[PDB]
């Protein structure tokens, strides 16, 4: 039954022409499927309609672009500017202690000049950074005096570092019933961000991201014997892709994010109350095949009272470089730089002695933020499959599938570049590493503006691809689609480079 | 006393006494699902951290007299009951070697697959835009086709006899299991679980690319792909693909025999109650085997079991996809001066017909055929399908194509309804209909070629509404379980008076017994050996 | 030179490699609720105001209101149009709803309360917060037992529903806190029972399940609704309908295909229209059945949205404040939302939350599709399509290139008539033969990039054997179910191999890299002659390949092991096995777990301790029962008698049998039986 | 219940249930519990009558 406090809502739940739900049930049971639809159509205005608007090859307009300050960099860690500390030390990786695997990296450089501040935060007390840096060196040299080697050094709760991490930077937690009639009781600002215009450096970073190096960076595990039908085909796909992308620099980027976030979380569990030091370690293998360990910089962790997953933890990063910030200043808005010394750089004729710099920034992360980055190897699979997809779809139309002829024919060319107002064709492996780096940067520069742009670009690209096939498409609200696209474009430089890519593609889409 | 004290000190708190009193045994499954359900904190990360830490394992206390504290290199792997991982590997090398290696008698469900891969000869990978066949097949190979309950009762008996269910009725599998592993118990719960995995059937709906048995399915991930396929023959056979065949043949011959009986229903009932198949009664097999076939469906209907709402005709099983049916009796003239009253279905309908060797989709208005899309294997199969289709068209075009008198009777010389008469007349020869149907020019689109009356493919011309599909039409075995009302003449009328099943589309090539079957009810022995008749 | 990946599409068409546009594998990282309220109540402002009679919360009833004036989205639907369309669908299918209702009656007959637990997080009003399933369920049951309301003790879910109704019938409801048994007036109880989050409340969940079950028995019998199936099946549903439209002889017919979505769809579906369609589905059906399946839509007719925390400014304090202490936007939003909320809860009449009635929404979409099979059109154009919650695909055919727009117009008009605001933005047209449908893409070919979230190739983390088999099993599943290329499966496999090796600190003994464990492994590697037969957990070579991704490692290497190796490994007399939980993976949607053989594989143990909230009630009893009868872990037991009447008798028989011929001291026996008699004397009162 | 009832009983009691329900037009599709109770009562009376 449906008694009071329940039926009272049921008879109150009916459309605005009835009184009790029992009359409603009778009215629905006895119904007239008479065809009121035609009359409702005759009553509705002619303006309420999906007037199809066409889509011809002269309709697509190139995308608009924000204008203003150049796009800075918010990447968590360095892409190309960071420098390695080659040691060639096969310590058997017996859980090779990452701190004492780094003290030798420090022991392997000479020419540590006085810390010379070059580029400040442009706002704030900068000397605290270099004070923290000299304190880092001190605690790096104050270890052997504590009678015992500690496996990790807890930085002292120092005031300059307390400001660098903002631990002391805390407001009042006051109930509203107490703070009544306050003069500065206005709301937090919470303003929406400013449109950061496009700069030219992100494309150069992406270009250098796709190149190959002399290190291997991978241990692709073994596979059982391959049987005749497919296992041989699966092999000659995956192993060729490996050898063409094994030594890619994007592999180094992925491993870098992996190790940094891994050490950060694994300490954040156990460093639950005190500061810790975070070495930005990477690993690789020489061209002669010797396990080499690289060090990129140091990172200082704040408090790790991580009760929940979205809990914010502040951290400070100091990465080595040989790239002078004085070259392009606006790129490093969140960064402060220190002239740290000089290093030897051997060439065909002696050394050049270029200066060494230290880039430092403050940022935040969380547990999920790290685990998205401990699994960044996914960017490999997404690559291979979005290669493997093309190996099947475009080869679906064949009795003997086009698989080996996808490789093994350098005459097959792929349009991938246009610097001199001309289409530049490339070979396969460049494309393979290109897609790998695409997924890599999308993963590390992950931003919701990229999500929205990808969603809105799929539609326009699909329509253009249909028009290229001469299948006479059309649209509904083209200005509205442009409006959504512009609404999902503010400051992400990776998004903006994809946008200029898209515009030049439509210009070169023969449309 | 080891156990009960927890119950007593649990009965100490009143709020526990109440729940231990009220809820009954039938409800224990409804209560074990009351858990906090919060310790799902990234099992990858917690597992990695606990592996970094020493001693994450919980052992018993009896490791003291079995393994040492110091390994052969002085490694610590105990506590004060926690144990580190290295103890496992050390015990994995050198410990109490045991002849319990007779293990591959409870895990045979895996080593069967292993052996299937051993002699599993392969073939070439002919890539192709493989089309998905919406079929329904089993998941467990070689399990004698047994239902879950009748199997888990035997399981409960063999593993926990001291608490067996109330089913005490008085199959030797009980004896074989109790004998071969009597004192060689291994891991009770895992033994019973894996036996349920070995014997219990489960059959559901998948898109396949030619795999029939279960063995062709457990290796599907090797065979099927996006645009490839690999033929792989495991070198064997199971029961589920060749046990139901014996019941199929036995019920088909039983129906073939029941017509001559005065009341075929009663003779069929006594047969089904008496006939034994593979040592198991046929009645239970019908109640428990989900096989769909005219003879089996009719035998199940005789015992009041729900089946699919099919308009079975022409050897082809039908399924209601859309549209309504209206009687609209009507007059018809033949090609030899004969009047015939027939039930011309009024209204619009749209159906999907499945056959033994072919499938097709059809749309039908009042005496109108449109969009007939067929796919078969042999020329003869598509021929039969197109023939029964044009018979079902009910157009006057096929009405003109009648040649000769229409006298086709049951094996008991009984006048058949006109539809089946036309079907059987055309089945031997129906070439005359196409030449008088009409031709239409087609456009060679979407890999759909045309067919000519001479059974020849053609490019730009075809029959009205016809389409030749590639590598199979989309099947759909709709799930319906509706009551039926069989008559005394082995006719099937579910609820609407529509003829569903009839002993006119029941026979095909000779029956070859695999399972040993025995009849015991009525005469039903003129087929079996004469010595069998005497004995 | 500068590099551009998108330029690749000049050589390869988009539908062949659209996967490159998919950036991510997973998903990347209290005020928006007000935006949702304003968005919904803007699409329904037509003076349908009625202050509630039992909640006092004003409610808009915009159904059967004015027709749409502007081209912008609108939430106005006339009742007779919707019911007429539903009856038209039934005219397309004879009494099929009563078949679906019979399956639903079977369900409501057998279904116990357990099906309330298998699901996502819920909302408990006992603590006014999101909590897991069994938490809210147990607190609700115990607060019901606090009063006379105890029908749920029968175990059938319908009795729990009667308990819910009687609970609404009672005025005072004492809430115990964990004491302080003083809270919960009647009105606030009613208000909170209708509270919604993001995510249904506690009472409605069962009911929505019923409604959703109905849709299953409906949607399984409908071809144009292919939502419940997963992945591969939908592939077929793409090619069939194509043939139903483009394969027309004498092809002067012109077939166009659009793929569209419906912007802000979910905020427009009014629960009362669902009430109407359910009622018509229950045409002349038994009364109480109409009563049960009408619960959820009526509850949604008066449903409150929770805010929770706020900005500290708790939500229940948004009533006594001036609108100057805020920004401009917040000020304007509070102005347009202030009087609608009561008791820290927002009033939302015509709403529906995304992820609640998606299958019934698919029923409505298949209805508006079914309304054009050249029998309700009386015109030349005729369409058919496939529907989802919001992203649909349609094929409209018309022989002349001028009237196709008229068919598309009829579609959009009728969709506006039923509250389907077709998104002009998220929609695109082309000629038949290539389109999108919910991350599915067709250009003469297939792609399953809907559930193409490549698996957690990391270990699942419970075991050395079960974890490996589980990983490779999910590999094979996504290889056939969520179709991916084979070499991608190879790469994911070897990645899982490395992750599993390094997770258990066991790479192998042929490489000199050393763990805290590799020494013993290398000693084993040395003393074994047949190297391949060793387990991966025991330093073995990975030979898992596509042809044997299903066979567990143990049975595959079983012949190649050494005799002592097996005789020591599979020996179940191992001291590590302790009889506790097995197989429980239960990933959130259903919960699937398929583990395989296990021998001396008991690694991942002792997860840390965390000793109303007293979970120590149910699981304790169930585990004790299991400790008495092992069968409780395999087969659903069968028995009417009480727990104690079974356990005491079993204990007495056990004492008897292991005393007479077994091994026990007579004094221990006598004490056992005296304790049992004490239990009996305690259960008698 | 219904399908199980058709499983664990003879068709003659089924026809008897048909006849007894037609006495008052009691549709089995609804009164499934009545279906079970009536078939139960009938078979109880029978096994009370056999061999007496």
């Amino acid at each position: 039954e449906i008694t009071g406090t329940m039926r009272r809502l049921a008879d109150q739940s009916l459309p605005p022409n009835f009184s009790s739900l029992e009359n409603f049930r009778a009215y629905v049971d006895g119904f007239e499927p008479n065809g009121c639809i035609e009359g409702k159509l005759s009553q509705m205005s002619k303006e309420v309609n999906a007037r199809i608007e066409p889509f011809l090859k002269t309709t697509p307009r190139p995308l608009r672009l924000p204008d203003g300050p150049p796009c800075s960099q918010r990447s968590k860690f360095l892409l190309m500017d960071a420098l390695k500390l080659s040691i060639e030390d096969p310590s058997h990786e017996g859980e090779g202690i990452p701190l004492y695997d780094a003290i030798k990296c420090m022991k392997t450089f000479f020419g540590w000049k006085e810390p010379n501040i070059i580029k400040p935060h442009e706002k704030g007390i900068n000397p605290n950074y270099l004070l923290a840096w000299k304190q880092v060196l001190a605690e790096l040299q104050d270890i052997e005096n504590e009678e015992k080697i500690p496996k990790k050094k807890n930085m002292k709760k120092t005031s300059q570092l307390k400001w660098a991490l903002g631990e002391n930077m805390a407001p009042e937690k006051v109930d509203f019933e107490d703070c009544k009639d306050v003069s500065d009781l206005k709301q937090y600002d919470s303003d929406e961000p400013e449109p950061r215009s496009l700069a030219s450096w992100i494309q150069s970073e992406f270009n250098k991201a796709c190149e190959l190096t002399d290190s291997s960076w991978i241990e692709l595990d073994e596979i059982g014997e391959d049987v005749a039908p497919i296992e041989h085909i699966a092999s000659m796909r995956r192993n060729y892709f490996t050898a063409e992308v094994s030594h890619c620099r994007a592999t180094e980027y992925i491993m870098k994010g992996v190790y940094i976030n891994t050490a950060l979380l694994n300490a954040s569990c156990a460093a639950m109350d005190d500061f810790q030091l975070i070495p930005m370690i990477s690993k690789c293998r020489t061209k002669e095949g010797r396990r080499k360990t690289n060090l990129y910089g140091f990172i200082i962790k704040g408090r790790s009272h991580l009760r929940n997953d979205t809990d914010v933890v502040n951290f400070v990063s100091m990465e080595f470089s040989l790239t002078d910030p004085r070259l392009e200043p606006h790129k490093w808005e969140k960064y402060c730089v220190l002239e740290i010394g000089d290093m030897l750089l051997r060439t065909a004729i002696g050394q050049v002695s270029r200066p060494m710099f230290l880039y430092v920034r403050t940022n935040g992360t969380s547990k999920i933020k790290m685990k998205w980055g401990m699994e960044m190897r996914r960017c490999l699979l997404q690559s291979l499959q979005q290669i493997e997809s093309m190996i099947e779809a475009e080869s679906s139309v064949k009795e003997k599938d086009m698989t080996k002829e996808f490789f093994e024919n350098k005459s097959e060319t792929w349009p991938i570049g246009e610097s001199p107002k001309g289409v530049e064709e490339g070979s396969i492996g460049k494309v393979c590493r290109t897609l790998l780096a695409k997924s890599v940067f999308n993963s590390l520069y992950a931003s919701p503006q990229l999500e929205g742009f990808s969603a809105e670009s799929r539609r326009l690209l699909l329509i253009v691809q249909a028009l290229r096939d001469n299948l006479e498409p059309g649209t509904f609200d083209l200005g509205g689609l442009y409006e959504a696209i512009e609404e999902c474009l503010i400051n992400d430089p990776w998004v903006l480079l994809n946008a200029s890519w898209f515009n030049s593609f439509l210009t070169h889409a023969l449309r | 006393m080891e156990r009960i004290k927890e119950l007593r000190d649990l009965m100490s708190q009143s709020r526990t006494r109440e729940i231990l009193t009220k809820t009954t045994v039938d409800h224990i499954a409804i209560i074990k699902k009351y858990t906090s359900g919060r310790q799902e904190k990234n099992p990858a990360l917690r597992m990695k951290w606990m592996m970094a830490m020493k001693y994450p394992i919980t052992a018993d206390k009896r490791i003291m007299e079995m393994i040492p504290e110091r390994n052969e290199q002085g490694q610590t792997l105990w506590s004060k009951v926690m144990v580190s991982s290295l103890a496992v590997t050390w015990w994995n090398r050198n410990g109490p070697t045991t002849s319990t290696v007779h293990y591959p008698k409870v895990y045979k469900t895996y080593f069967e697959k292993v052996e299937r891969l051993k002699h599993g000869t392969f073939g070439p990978v002919h890539f192709r835009n493989q089309v998905k066949i919406r079929r329904r097949v089993d998941v467990n190979p070689g399990h004698a086709d047994l239902s879950a309950k009748e199997a888990q009762d035997v399981i409960m008996e063999v593993v926990f006899p001291n608490e067996v269910g109330a089913r005490i009725l008085t199959l030797t599998i009980t004896k074989e299991k109790k004998e071969e592993l009597q004192d060689c118990k291994i891991a009770p719960l895992m033994v019973a679980y894996m036996l349920e995995r070995e014997l219990v059937r489960k059959t559901r709906f998948l898109p396949v690319a030619g795999g029939t048995s279960s063995v062709y399915i457990e290796v599907l991930h090797l065979t099927q792909g996006t645009c490839w396929e690999q033929m792989y023959t495991p070198g064997g056979e199971v029961r589920n693909d060749d046990v139901d065949q014996s019941l199929i043949i036995a019920a088909r011959n039983i129906v073939r025999r029941a017509t001559v009986s005065t009341d075929p229903l009663a003779s069929l009932l006594e047969m089904c109650h008496s006939t034994q198949i593979g040592g198991i009664r046929m009645v239970d097999i019908l109640r428990q085997n989900p096989t769909e076939e005219q003879a089996v469906d009719i035998c199940k209907a005789a015992m009041g079991l729900r089946i699919s709402s099919s308009f079975s005709f022409g050897g082809f099983t039908f399924k209601r996809t859309s549209g309504s049916s209206v009687k609209k009796e009507e007059e018809v003239l033949t090609g030899n001066l004969q009047t015939l009253k027939i039930r011309v279905h009024e209204g619009y309908e749209e159906f999907t017909m499945v056959g033994r060797r072919a499938t097709a989709i059809l749309r039908k208005a009042t005496r109108r055929l449109i969009q007939l899309i067929v796919s078969g294997r042999d020329e003869q199969s598509i021929a039969e399908a197109i023939i029964v289709a044009m018979v079902f068209s009910q157009e006057d075009c096929m009405i003109k194509a009648v040649r000769g008198d229409l006298n086709f009777v049951n094996r008991a010389n009984q006048r058949l309804n006109p539809m089946h008469q036309l079907l059987r007349h055309f089945q031997k020869d129906a070439k005359v209909l196409f030449q008088n149907w009409g031709i239409e020019p087609i456009d060679n689109v979407m890999g759909m070629i045309g067919i000519l009356p001479d059974m020849t493919p053609s490019t730009e011309m075809s029959l009205r509404g016809v389409r030749v599909s590639k590598m199979g039409v989309d099947e759909y075995s709709s799930t319906e379980r509706v009551v039926v009302s069989i008559d005394r003449f082995l006719r099937v009328r579910d609820q609407r008076g529509n003829v569903l099943l009839s002993p006119e589309e029941v026979s095909e090539t000779q029956g070859t017994e695999r399972l040993t079957i025995t009849y015991s009810s009525s005469m039903m022995w003129e087929i079996n050996g004469p010595e069998s008749v005497l004995v | 030179m500068d590099v551009n990946p998108t330029l690749l599409f000049l050589k390869v068409p988009a539908q062949n490699a659209i996967s490159t546009t998919f950036p991510y594998t997973g998903d990347p990282p209290t005020g928006y609720t007000m935006d949702t309220v304003n968005r919904t109540h803007q699409y329904s402002e037509k003076g349908k105001w009625t202050t509630n009679t039992e909640t006092g919360a004003p409610q808009l009833n915009p159904i059967d209101g004015p027709l749409p004036d502007n081209h912008e989205p609108s939430g106005y639907a006339q009742t007779d149009c919707v019911l007429e369309a539903m009856a038209f669908l039934e005219e397309s299918h004879p009494g099929i709803f009563e078949n679906s209702c019979l399956e639903t009656m079977e369900v409501v007959q057998q279904t116990r309360v357990d099906k309330l637990t298998q699901g996502r997080q819920t909302y408990d009003w006992t603590l006014n917060r999101n909590q897991p399933a069994a938490t809210a369920l147990a607190n609700t049951i115990e607060v019901f037992r606090s009063n006379d309301l105890t029908a749920n003790e029968s175990g059938r879910l319908i009795d729990f529903l009667k308990d819910v109704m009687e609970s609404m019938d009672k005025e005072e409801m004492e809430i115990t806190a964990h004491k302080k048994k003083q809270r919960l007036n009647k009105k606030s109880y009613l208000i909170r029972a209708l509270t919604l989050n993001t995510t249904p409340g506690m009472q409605i969940r069962g009911f929505v399940y019923f409604v959703e079950t109905l849709a299953r028995s409906i949607c399984e019998k409908l071809e144009q609704s292919g939502l419940p199936v997963g992945g591969n099946e939908k592939k077929a549903k793409l090619a069939n309908v194509v043939r139903k439209m483009m394969t027309n002889s004498q092809d002067t017919e012109l077939s166009f295909t659009i793929t569209g979505d419906n912007t802000k769809w979910n905020e427009n579906q009014n629960p009362r229209m669902f009430l109407a369609m359910i009622t018509y589905i229950t045409r002349n059906q038994p009364d109480w059945f109409r009563n049960v399946l009408s619960i959820a839509p009526i509850m949604f007719s008066n449903k409150m949205a929770r805010l929770g925390k706020g900005y500290q400014i708790p939500a229940e304090m948004l009533a006594n404040i001036d609108l100057k202490y805020f920004n401009e936007s917040t000020r304007k939003k509070i102005e347009k939302i202030r009087p609608l909320l009561i008791d820290g809860t927002a009033s939302l009449s015509p709403g529906m939350m995304m992820g609640m009635f998606n299958m019934l929404s698919t029923v409505l979409g298949v209805s508006i599709l079914n309304l054009g099979q050249k029998r309700y059109t009386k015109t030349t154009y005729w369409w058919d399509g496939l529907q989802s919650s919001d992203d649909f695909a349609l094929i409209v055919n018309a022989p002349n290139h001028e009237g196709i727009q008229a068919g598309v117009d009829r579609f959009y008009r009728t969709c506006k008539l039923v509250g389907i605001n077709m998104s002009k933005k998220k929609s695109y047209i082309n000629r038949t033969g290539t389109f999108e449908f919910t991350s599915f893409f067709y250009r003469y070919g297939f792609v399953a990039n809907f559930s193409m979230e490549l698996p957690s190739f990391g270990v699942s983390g419970i075991n050395e054997s079960a974890d490996m088999s589980i990983g490779v099993t999910v590999i094979k599943n996504n290889m056939i179910n969520n179709d991916l290329g084979p070499a991608t499966a190879q790469m994911a496999l070897q990645l899982f191999i490395k992750d599993y090796r390094y997770t258990y600190r066991c790479h192998r003994g042929d490489t000199q890299i050393q763990t805290r464990r590799s020494f013993e492994l290398k000693k084993l590697w040395e003393q074994t002659r047949s190297k391949a037969g060793l387990l991966v957990s025991d330093g073995g070579p990975n030979l898992y390949n596509i042809r044997n991704l299903h066979i567990p490692e143990v049975c595959l290497k079983w012949e190649l092991m050494d005799e002592d190796y097996q005789g020591r490994l599979c020996n179940p007399l191992n001291p590590f096995v302790s009889h506790k939980e097995i197989e429980s993976a239960n990933n959130a949607g259903p919960a699937k777990s398929m583990e395989y053989d296990a021998v001396a594989t008991t690694h991942s143990w002792i997860p840390k301790r965390n000793r109303l909230e007293d979970e120590q009630m149910y699981q304790k009893c169930c585990n004790l029962f299991e400790k008495f009868f092992p069968s409780s872990s395999y087969r659903r037991p069968v028995g009417i008698s009480s727990m104690v009447e079974a356990m005491v008798s079993r204990a007495r028989i056990d004492a008897r049998i292991d005393f007479e011929s077994g091994r026990i001291k007579k004094e221990e026996f006598a004490e056992i039986m005296k304790i049992c008699s004490t239990i009996e004397e305690l259960r008698r009162q | 219940m219904e399908d199980f009832v058709r499983q664990c009983f003879n068709p003659m009691i089924v026809e008897l249930a048909e006849k007894a329900m037609k006495e008052y037009g009691e549709d089995p599709k609804i009164e499934t519990n009545k279906f079970a109770a009536i078939c139960t009562h009938l078979e109880v009376c029978f096994m009370y009558s056999d061999f007496h």
